[PDB]
């Protein structure tokens, strides 16, 4: 489902992000928190004041995992699979949540990168993280 | 239907948007981010790619046209279902658009504010357009909710 | 809000329907077909597969209340906001459930029915019992959106 | 995807259905229809009435699909290929309404095999027409 040109774009602008990723991570979450209430049922063991340490810690994990995702493309369900038990199986995530994450996400890349944050690009990174997604959602035993 | 502060901190920032623009850029990424929407507007012409949508004129002319009735609601925060309910009979009983729609151009509207006004797009800010887009949107899905 | 025809159909219908049963099911078959929705449950013992679910005690306990509410929404129809406002505050604002699951739950609970009614639950008495449990879904989760 | 259970599962439900697939897969349009008054509008050339031999005759290629994809579980990207193309680039269906007329079958199966619909086949079979649908969208640009 993800062309080659989609494969591109989201290799081209996530290299974009580069060291930053880590503080857009904790950026979506925070965005996230904060426009829909719902998501901190998950996570009643972190401060989530603006700025919480936790967070921060926490935006790396999800923008390494998005890295790694990234740079094995063509394997995802094998790549994420892990993860798919444990945000499924272990922690019971509603996916609705996953739509939510992939928003404030892409209200994030577009905050920081206007310039770069094209039609066809903003097409490609939804693809993307819906993706990320599908396979976060897969394993619902 | 937000706290006095709520209604501040949203019209507030709202006269800093170039309506035209943001308009324009919200109705495209539609499009092209969400293809099927593009039944709609197959009277539009021209939309078989990213570049014919983004600079077909009349998508521009109907960008506009959004956010100016989006803009209106602005100014009725109390009450959206009232000014909204026209637009809702036109969309649900003439048009047939599925009402998750709505909520996808809410969405994208948010993130083309994101695009053109930076920093200043805080995540406060943004949790107060979230509660601006959701309600436009029932607004609209009412002429059957 | 109700051709008070369907209004009809619909009380006619429901006044023969097993109720508690049909409220044990519905319950179970969302636990089972929609794992994630465990999470709210999982102080009711073993749910770890088909039979557990439907054997288990607390579940056939709970689904019978979740179909008294039903029920009893069932006789104030043309009201409902607020028949149903402080389980919103419940729901929404306690247990923090994603409103999209009322939704699921009550399209569970039309495919109960059609089990259980066989025949009878045609496509028209369905068409107006999707209207009822989207009603429900939409009249629940006011405490937010 | 679906465990060697699930597809045990869908196998011998639509097995079943036997000859009387067209018959429900008819039906499930007729109660999407009803239900949902939206998805109508995808077909202006249809006479949507009881019975229409229009839609009779729809309900027998949709079911026909089905049985295709019954027959082939392990490789629906394949299968399905070239009604992927259809639903999305050429007819361009809202993604909503491939959960409504799944919705629709269930409960058209429901209602025919109250004996044969246990909890364990129903969530197989809504596993599978999820599989179905996101197939049939996925061709997306
Ligand atoms: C693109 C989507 C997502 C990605 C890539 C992702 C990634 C991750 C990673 C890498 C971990 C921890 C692994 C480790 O520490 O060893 C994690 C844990 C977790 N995730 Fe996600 N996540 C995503 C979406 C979500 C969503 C939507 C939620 C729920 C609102 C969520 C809730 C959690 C929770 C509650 C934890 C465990 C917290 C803890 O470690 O104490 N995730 N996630
Ligand atoms: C925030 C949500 C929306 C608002 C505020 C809105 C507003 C409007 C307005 C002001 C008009 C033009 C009526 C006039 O000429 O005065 C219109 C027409 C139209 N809208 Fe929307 N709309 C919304 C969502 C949507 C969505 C999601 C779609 C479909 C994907 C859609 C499809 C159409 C179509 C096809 C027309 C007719 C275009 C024409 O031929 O003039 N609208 N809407
Ligand atoms: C038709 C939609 C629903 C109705 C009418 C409904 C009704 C009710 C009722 C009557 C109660 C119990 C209040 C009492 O015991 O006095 C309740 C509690 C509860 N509901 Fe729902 N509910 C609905 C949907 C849902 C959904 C979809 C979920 C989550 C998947 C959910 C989660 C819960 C939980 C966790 C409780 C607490 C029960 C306990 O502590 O054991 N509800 N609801
Ligand atoms: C799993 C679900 C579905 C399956 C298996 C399916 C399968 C099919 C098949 C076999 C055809 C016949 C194409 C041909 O004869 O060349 C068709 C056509 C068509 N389908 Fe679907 N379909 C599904 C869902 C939907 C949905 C949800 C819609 C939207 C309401 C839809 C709308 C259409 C339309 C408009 C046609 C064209 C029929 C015509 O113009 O004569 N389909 N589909």
């Amino acid at each position: 489902v993800l062309s080659a040109a989609d494969k591109s774009n989201v290799k081209a602008a996530w290299g974009k992000v580069g060291g930053n990723a880590g503080a857009y991570g904790a950026e979506a979450l925070e965005r996230m928190f904060l426009s829909f209430p719902t998501t901190k049922t998950y996570f009643p063991h972190f401060d989530l004041s603006h700025g919480s340490a936790q967070v921060k810690g926490h935006g790396e994990k999800v923008a390494a995992a998005l890295t790694k995702a990234v740079g094995h493309l063509d394997d995802l369900p094998g790549t994420l699979s892990d993860l798919s038990d444990l945000h499924a199986h272990k922690l019971r995530v509603d996916p609705v949540n996953f739509k939510l994450l992939s928003h404030s996400l892409l209200v994030t890349l577009a905050c920081h990168l206007p310039n770069d944050f094209t039609p066809a690009v903003h097409a490609s990174l939804d693809k993307f993280l819906a993706n990320v997604s599908t396979v976060l959602t897969s394993k619902y035993r | 239907m937000l706290t006095a502060e709520e209604k501040a901190a949203v019209t507030g920032f709202w006269g800093k948007v170039k309506v035209d623009e943001v308009g324009a850029e919200a109705l495209g990424r539609l499009l092209v981010v969400y293809p099927w929407t593009q039944r709609f507007f197959e009277h539009f012409g021209d939309l078989s790619n990213a570049d014919a949508v983004m600079n077909n004129p009349k998508v521009k002319a109907h960008g506009k046209k959004v956010l100016d009735s989006f803009s209106n609601g602005m100014k009725h925060l109390d009450d959206l279902k009232g000014t909204f309910a026209q637009l809702s009979e036109l969309h649900c009983d003439k048009l047939h658009v599925d009402p998750e729609n709505f909520r996808l151009l809410g969405n994208v509207l948010v993130v083309v504010l994101a695009r053109h006004h930076g920093n200043e797009f805080t995540p406060v800010l943004q949790a107060d357009f979230q509660k601006v887009v959701a309600g436009v949107a029932n607004a609209l899905a009412h002429k059957y909710h």
